[PDB]
């Protein structure tokens, strides 16, 4: 009744598929943002700033009014009439929306989550980060600390206004407020199974090429014993046999 | 759940005879061989404990 | 089967049902009804593989 | 070793009150306080009375 | 798990949903170069010629995934035990649990057993471990006798 | 019946289907009411990134009763005796009946 | 909504069909007849000694 502790490889995976994200496209890339050059200028003014990057930035839940805070989701009891998201966890958790209605759910303002150019995107299907606090909060990397402590979570707030929009603010520009907000930060972002299978470039930072990216999951492979444990113990090998003599004569 | 335990390394048994001249103590092994007399201890307690 | 070892791993967070979300912006939250959501890595299920 | 799985194993092997009893004690109270008041008087009459008659 | 490892696609009625136009162009005799092509009135100058420029205009879905995902909600999620089931605010139920009525207005989570749940186990789902198997529409021993009757 | 309670959604190639293209905006030091917010050359703009507002487009279809019809269709439906299958107003067939045409 | 009013709020409805629910009789008719039952059980006698 032999009795241990194994240990099967890396190579071992027993399901055949995803776990995580196994509804999504094969192809479709997470929300993220990917620091490039964009052109500009009357006669070429291109800059290199977080242009185009959050390309992707899906904005599912809604709120009554955006702030220099938060979304501000409802109105409350008189003592605290504003209500923002805890952008630790409840930011924008990824299964709530609005309404949970397709139609008459036009919402002033939405919202989202997405990732900072730091991590290196990936597909959607295969994806994971592993929570850093029980409130469900994603992952969420502290801030780069040389050697002394990590502090509180890295979140940075991006805001989106259309293009278009006609009423000044008051006698001021064609600009305006009407806008998303998006939490972006960056995750512990890993693939335990599955493995790009198209990489259109070469390099794996985040770009506008990276973002095609179509990764089928990992090939199953099963490990167990053997059957009857065959095997298990030496046999027929005159190297080291093993023995049932009598204690007498040995 | 704080301390640590015990760890045995080893176990002997020691055991100590009464040096006994091998004339009488065939004697006394031929005696307490008999079927008529035999060692029988009772339990100091003696009870059922429930 | 082997569960996640609560005690003997750090960086290992209790998250509740209400909170997790595997497969979001694709399927209903907390009921079978019509898809709610933003596509988003994965939190729930801890790796046991790889 | 052992100790590593010493640790490991050593964490892994881990009225509201009906008003029908409140009506039946003030009852039985009352009832008891009646008779305890009425031996009371038989009590103290007897004191008095043997104090009288010596006197 | 599910055994995917293709696309699979849905595609227009159509055979394509691309609705571009175009007109046909005739480059003369001289040097493929900037301007010589003439469209000449040989082909729909106007409407007609529709062409799908870029690829065909499918969507994904995972065929796979959803099967299991549906077999394991019907037979395995509904027949929890009545406490991790909610109820929808708007939706009364009467008081009762053993009614039917009662048992058919909770809802359950698909948060709950799902795809990804003891992936690669013979894990039988230890809430529902004490809960009477032979109440199935898998009972084929069962609907065998209730079809006998009728419908 | 087909077993079926989890509705089955098709979604876009792209992940999300969008085509609204927005702008960033970085509000600035005073109220966050409808001025005050302004942009900044930090972000792109013209063809700034696009965001989907408001969930994933998609499309869905009832999977489980899908092949349970296709089964019945395949089977018994097309074996039906003659008296009830009906020819095309539109096509021609032999006279005689014994024949795979 | 709260309502049952035809309105554009209540033309969201997702509903799921109900939950099959088989009812026929016991394997072997278990049921139809009192066994082991004090209060009525069967006879089967001579009818001329009863």
């Amino acid at each position: 009744d032999i009795r241990g502790v194994l240990d099967r490889g890396p190579s071992f995976k027993p399901y055949s598929g995803t776990a995580y994200n196994s509804l999504a496209p094969k192809g479709a890339p997470n929300p993220s943002q990917w620091e490039t050059k964009e052109k500009q200028g009357t006669t070429g003014g291109v800059q290199q700033e977080k242009d185009v990057t959050k390309t992707f930035g899906v904005a599912a839940t809604g709120g009554i009014n955006i702030t220099n805070q938060g979304l501000l989701l409802g109105t409350d009891e008189t003592a605290e009439n504003g209500k923002k998201d805890i952008y630790a966890d409840k930011t924008f958790q990824p299964e709530p929306q609005v309404g949970e209605e397709n139609w008459q759910e036009n919402e002033a303002f939405y919202g989202g989550r997405a990732l900072k150019k730091d991590t290196k995107m990936k597909p959607c299907y295969g994806s994971f980060a592993r929570p850093t606090n029980e409130k469900g909060g994603q992952a969420k990397f502290k801030p780069v600390n040389e050697g002394e402590q990590p502090k509180d979570l890295d979140i940075d707030f991006a805001y989106f206004d259309v293009p278009g929009g006609s009423p000044p603010a008051g006698g001021s520009g064609e600009e305006y407020k009407a806008d998303i907000i998006l939490y972006t930060e960056n995750v512990n972002l890993e693939t335990p199974d599955t493995h790009v299978v198209y990489k259109p470039g070469t390099s794996d930072n985040s770009s506008e090429i990276n973002l095609v990216q179509q990764s089928m999951p990992n090939r199953p492979n099963y490990i167990g014993f053997r059957d009857n444990f065959v095997g298990l113990m030496y046999y027929n090998s005159t190297g080291n046999m093993g023995v049932l003599a009598g204690q007498a004569s040995q | 759940v704080d301390g640590a335990s015990v760890r045995f390394d080893s176990v002997n048994l020691y055991a100590t005879f009464f040096p006994m001249a091998h004339n009488t103590a065939s004697t006394l092994e031929a005696m307490l061989r008999n079927d008529t007399h035999d060692q029988s201890f009772n339990d100091y307690l003696s009870a059922a404990n429930m | 089967r082997q569960v996640v070892d609560e005690i003997n791993y750090k960086d290992y967070k209790a998250v509740t049902l209400p909170f997790q979300h595997n497969n979001s912006g694709f399927t209903g939250y907390l009921a079978p009804t019509m898809r709610q959501g933003q596509p988003y890595p994965a939190n729930f299920p801890y790796p046991l593989i790889g | 070793a052992a100790a590593a799985m010493t640790a490991t194993r050593l964490a892994s092997s881990y009225s509201i009150i009906a008003e029908e009893k409140l009506l039946a004690l003030l009852a039985e109270l009352e009832a008891l306080s009646r008779q305890l008041a009425a031996l009371t008087q038989q009590v103290s009459e007897l004191r008095e009375q043997q104090q009288q008659q010596n006197k | 798990g599910v055994e995917d490892e293709l696309p699979n696609y849905c595609f227009p009625l159509n055979g394509t949903g691309t609705n571009s136009t175009y007109q046909g162009v005739k480059i003369t005799n001289g040097n493929d170069g900037a301007e010589e092509s003439e469209w000449e009135k040989d082909d729909a100058i106007s409407r007609q010629n529709q062409i799908c420029k870029g690829n065909v205009y499918a969507m994904e879905i995972n065929l796979q995934a959803n099967l299991w995902k549906s077999f394991l909600y019907s037979n395995v999620a509904l027949y929890l035990p009545d406490s991790y089931k909610y109820t929808p605010a708007n939706v009364k139920l009467p008081a009762n649990t053993n009614t039917y009525e009662y048992m058919n207005g909770r809802v359950v989570a698909p948060s709950l057993v799902d795809a990804y749940i003891n992936i690669g186990a013979r894990w039988s789902l230890d809430p529902m471990d004490n809960v009477n198997p032979f109440n199935h529409p898998r009972n084929a021993g069962l609907r065998y006798r209730s079809m006998l009757l009728g419908n």
